């Protein structure tokens, strides 16, 4: 399931902002 | 708001007047910002509420009043090293000037030899992020209640020529009445034309940011689409292990919806997550009204939301003053203030 794929991914925790 | 209920559209002149007066208030503060309105020894530092690249946000207690606040601490040297001076000056100048029911209130600001400090009202209910991940997903009415507050907040900010540029559940706090308080103005900018900085959070970036194209406030409306999707699905519309893979998905613009999404929700999202700028809701001739008048929002009383008169989907647990139970724990580190002034010239106006 898409949910299971998300939960197994590396980006389920708090996501930092980015900039260059 | 009775007229808007009694005769849809009849409130438009009054909303125009509200926004004109709001801009007058904003411009006074924008043109003459508050500076140096507290100092570090006026607060007891209690616990870290979140960490970020330049510092952290701490629960503090104002010694003289006993009130709790959230203090964002930014290391000047790191801000300079990462070339974020202008962004940090924007953040404070804008946050001290705005006034809206869904924007966190900046109560004090000051600097010392080492750091910049922004002292905000403490919003004790935690990040929307925490609740969303724990519960899994929000029902459509629950997601809609939050989305409506963001629509109104962007109507307000955009009217002041402000672009927000970091919408995400981690930057949305739930207050003691179950309403949203937007925090983190780190990328907010006052801009009348287009702008070019690559900034935001990967999952929420509009294709035009990614592709180094130049962009405008329509990126905030794209981000709203991502937020609504994530709230209602439990996962973002474009996710992967690495940002490069996310960017590939965003610019394809192919989006797939969970089978439980309503037809109205899918339609709204196709119009917000629209790669083509001539077609994206919020960016058309009728602006925000294309969103506010969409079928998915038909049950939304916009003025009642503004007035905070709508019953919230839930009220976070509250154990008493200074309770941090709705936030994760973070590693603590001693705040050291140097005996030499760092980066004084760069931060003169802060
Ligand atoms: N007024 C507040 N009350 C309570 N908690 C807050 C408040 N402001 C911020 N926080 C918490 O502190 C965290 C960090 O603040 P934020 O302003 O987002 O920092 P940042 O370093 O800019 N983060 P980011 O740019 O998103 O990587 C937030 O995600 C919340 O958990
Ligand atoms: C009710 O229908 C009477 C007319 C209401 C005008 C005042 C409403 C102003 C608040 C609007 C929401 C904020 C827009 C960003
Ligand atoms: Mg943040
Ligand atoms: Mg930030």
């Amino acid at each position: 399931t898409t949910y299971a794929d998300f939960i197994a991914s590396g980006r389920t925790g708090r996501r930092a902002s980015i900039h260059d | 708001g009775n007229a808007a209920a009694a005769c849809k559209g009849s409130e438009q002149e009054s909303v125009k007047e509200f926004l004109a007066k709001a801009k007058e208030d904003f411009l006074k503060k924008w043109e003459t910002p508050s500076q140096n309105t507290a100092q570090l020894d006026q607060f007891d530092r209690i616990k870290t509420l979140g960490t970020g690249s330049f510092g952290r946000v701490m629960l503090v207690k104002h010694k003289e009043s006993g009130n709790h606040y959230a203090m964002k601490i930014l290391d000047k040297q790191k801000v300079v090293k990462l070339k974020q001076i202008e962004h940090t000056l924007n953040e404070k100048r804008i946050l001290q000037a705005v006034n809206f029911p869904f924007l966190v209130k900046l109560e004090f600001s000051f600097k010392d030899n080492s750091n910049l400090y922004m002292v905000m009202e403490y919003v004790a209910g935690g990040e929307m992020f925490s609740h969303l991940r724990r519960i899994g997903r929000f029902s459509e009415p629950h997601a809609r209640f939050y989305a409506a507050q963001i629509v109104l907040t962007f109507e307000y900010l955009h009217s002041l020529d402000l672009i927000y540029r970091d919408l995400k559940p981690e930057n949305l706090l739930i207050d003691q009445q179950g309403y949203i308080q937007v925090t983190d103005f780190g990328f907010a900018k006052r801009v009348k034309g287009r702008t070019w900085t690559l900034c935001g959070t990967p999952e929420y970036l509009a294709p035009e940011i990614i592709l180094s194209k130049g962009y405008n406030k329509a990126v905030d409306w794209w981000a709203l689409g991502v937020l609504i999707y994530e709230m209602a699905a439990g996962y973002p519309p474009f996710f992967a292990d690495q940002p490069i893979q996310i960017y590939e998905k965003i610019v394809s613009g192919k989006v797939r919806f969970p089978s439980h999404f309503s037809s109205d929700l899918k339609d709204l999202l196709r119009n917000l997550l629209q790669v083509d700028l001539t077609k994206r809701f919020g960016n058309l001739k009728n602006g925000v009204n294309d969103i506010k008048n969409h079928k998915w929002f038909a049950t939304t009383d916009w003025i009642a939301i503004y007035q905070r008169k709508v019953e919230a989907p839930f009220i976070p647990k509250f154990k008493g003053p200074g309770d941090t139970s709705n936030f994760d724990d973070y590693e603590e580190e001693e705040i050291r203030v140097s005996i030499n002034e760092k980066c004084g010239k760069e931060f003169t106006e802060f």
